[PDB]
């Protein structure tokens, strides 16, 4: 196989904007004997986020466009995309749970993929249908809810992986769980201590969550 | 770095 | 089949950024009994330009990245893309020559697809290999060189389809044919009268070509 | 409208 030739490829692909080839090469490198160097880790993080992101965006728009006869095609078009969505998330939610989380014996990485898991189940949670919805909205809670606690006993708020979490896990409430009180709370909180107390990354995350309470 | 929205 | 359901789809797709579905739906609508309403005409124009454009960009970068052992993969990666390129252009260069040009009995449309034909053969001209190169660099000249003359005896310079042409056909010389004297000339020219003598479109095109002599 | 680069 040659592990670092696939890394060598995922670099090139990204530097070529065609992001599927990119997630493929990484999907590969992780379905190897994991413990993805942060580099690879992000590459993977970036690539997969681009595809599933690409789908979300398209899904959103098309839902509103749908949600008439034009509508059934809107529907048909939606499902087509939802699928593509689901298969991407089903795909990354694998590597995470089956290679990543268990092949990252370090706190940093621990809290990370636990966001990712949550991030993805969350996407799967928007796009849902019946009780499967509840099944996946819950699977996301626990996953987000497991590193918040992990970040919490292993490293600081002024660190972007935790701050970030707070943001996203905070948002897990508005868009998803319907607990604005908890979202806002979590955001005021994780923002709060952030201030208490390298440079940029934190700062950035730090604003966005505020920017967010400005909404809620 | 991490993920953001 | 239902002609206006495919239009109805190509709209939606574009409004969903997934541009292949978009070119497909139009590739369809034209491989129908053509005479594409300008609307459809542009939709087609836009969609196909997005895909083949997407490829060009990727090709450029990857060529320089290639052009070492890393290189063979660079090569392999290039060819992979070139292909995708060529099949897209082979595909649109069809509809044009076989449905479009002949199912557009009007001067406006006439000069248009004749740019498109030229545009595409031109892309096929970058990516070329041996004498096929010369075969395609020539096929582009004649096509561009046939509407310049058509725009010339049917409508004004202050019109974006002709101005635009001048730009592109001018560029057919730098990047392609290697006649900076003719490129510049054509650009000073088609720019020249533009001034002589609705609003915007022309203006815009008008700058870019100048912007271009600023380079040559 | 038309194409441009």
């Amino acid at each position: 196989m040659d592990k670092n030739e696939l890394v060598q490829k995922a670099k090139l692909a990204e530097q070529a904007e065609r992001y599927d080839d990119m997630a493929a090469c990484m999907k590969s490198v992780t379905e190897q004997g994991a413990e993805l160097s942060n580099e690879e880790r992000n590459l993977l993080s970036v690539a997969y986020k681009n595809v599933v992101g690409a789908r979300r965006s398209s899904w959103r728009v098309v839902s509103s466009i749908e949600q008439e006869k034009k509508q059934q095609m809107a529907r048909e078009y939606r499902e087509k995309i939802e699928t593509e969505l689901r298969d991407i998330c089903n795909d990354v939610l694998s590597l995470l749970e089956k290679f990543l989380i268990p092949n990252a014996s370090q706190a940093e990485s621990k809290v990370f993929y636990l966001k990712m898991k949550g991030d993805y189940y969350r996407y799967l949670a928007e796009v849902a249908a019946g009780d499967d919805k509840k099944g996946i909205v819950d699977q996301s809670q626990q996953a987000y809810q497991e590193a918040f606690e992990i970040s919490k006993k292993e490293m600081q708020p002024t660190h972007p992986i935790r701050l970030g979490l707070a943001l996203n896990f905070s948002v897990f409430y508005y868009e998803i769980l319907n607990s604005p009180e908890k979202a806002c709370s979590l955001a005021k909180t994780a923002f709060d201590e952030a201030i208490a107390e390298s440079y940029k990354d934190s700062t950035l995350i730090m604003q966005l969550l505020r920017d967010n309470l400005t909404l809620w | 770095w991490l993920d953001l929205e």
